[PDB]
């Protein structure tokens, strides 16, 4: 997260680490068992990290689960990048005020709308600087006719953009599969961009209102 | 020779540390990798760096 400020201990009770030896993308638990990232993240022998704020240093409040199975979307295109939404199945049930689930959306949000956007990732948008601690910034939907004029024949309609076309305050790499919160609904899970808060190039995110029942459904089934 | 091409991170907002191999430096180095979109001087291990680019 370029641009935003400290979160708070344990104030993002959804927020994950998905960690592989080390924390390489972030996700959002959507109920005791299960977890929702970016399909580009999947990876082998993941370990997810509830409770996080510090993830340098064990604080007392972490839960450390495996996960047992890692669903990525059928259609999941890696080269456009459709579809970039993957689910992770924890080997067992976290223990739910420190760490808590976050609601689907029941209706996509629309443009303007303010939403919160958390990660552990690189804080520098010339350089790079990781974070110890969990950084929040509240960013706004943008319309599809200006996301769609930032990255000509590249957004499909499961994409939003979000962010300022100023620059400055972004998402960036160690933030991917991540949370985009507004209303208390989960709208959005970080994706991709033109590097980091760079002007007229806001960040990308999954539509997460398109994919509510088939979530449901995988969840279900699984 | 891709062996000679500089890392690429790729659009996507991950950090996956990989590796590419540093022709100048004569040998493998990590970088951040983003998730998607990888060229060929990227490797999940220095080993299969140095079999596929070694000496180039
Ligand atoms: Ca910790």
């Amino acid at each position: 997260i370029v641009g935003g400020y400290t979160c708070g201990a344990n104030t993002v009770p959804y927020q994950v680490s998905l960690n592989s030896g080390y924390h390489f993308c972030g996700g959002s638990l959507i109920n005791s068992q299960w977890v929702v990232s970016a399909a580009h993240c999947y990876k082998s022998g993941i370990q997810v990290r509830l409770g996080e704020d510090n993830i340098n240093v064990v604080e007392g409040n972490e839960q450390f689960i495996s996960a047992s199975k890692s669903i990525v979307h059928p259609s999941y295109n890696s080269n456009t990048l459709n579809n970039d939404i993957m689910l992770i199945k924890l080997k067992s049930a976290a223990s739910l005020s420190r760490v808590a689930s976050i609601s689907l959306p029941t209706s996509c949000a629309s443009a303007g709308t303010q939403c919160l956007i958390s990660g552990w990732g690189n804080t520098k948008s010339s350089g790079t600087s990781y974070p110890d601690v969990l950084k929040c910034l509240k960013a706004p939907i943008l319309s599809d006719s200006s996301c769609k004029s930032a990255y000509p024949g590249q957004i499909t309609s499961n994409m939003f953009c979000a962010g300022y076309l100023e620059g400055g305050k972004d998402s960036c790499q160690g933030d991917s599969g991540g949370p985009v919160v507004c209303s208390g609904k989960l709208q959005g899970i970080v994706s991709w961009g033109s590097g980091c808060a760079q002007k007229n190039k806001p960040g990308v995110y999954t539509k997460v209102c398109n994919y509510v029942s088939w979530i449901k459904q995988t969840i279900a089934s699984n | 020779d891709f062996c000679l091409e500089p890392p690429y991170t790729g659009p996507c907002m991950a950090r996956i540390i990989r590796y590419f191999y540093n022709a100048k430096a004569g040998l493998c180095q990590t970088f951040v990798y983003g998730g998607c979109r990888a060229k060929r001087n990227n490797f999940k291990s220095a080993e299969d760096c140095l079999r596929t680019c070694g000496g180039a």
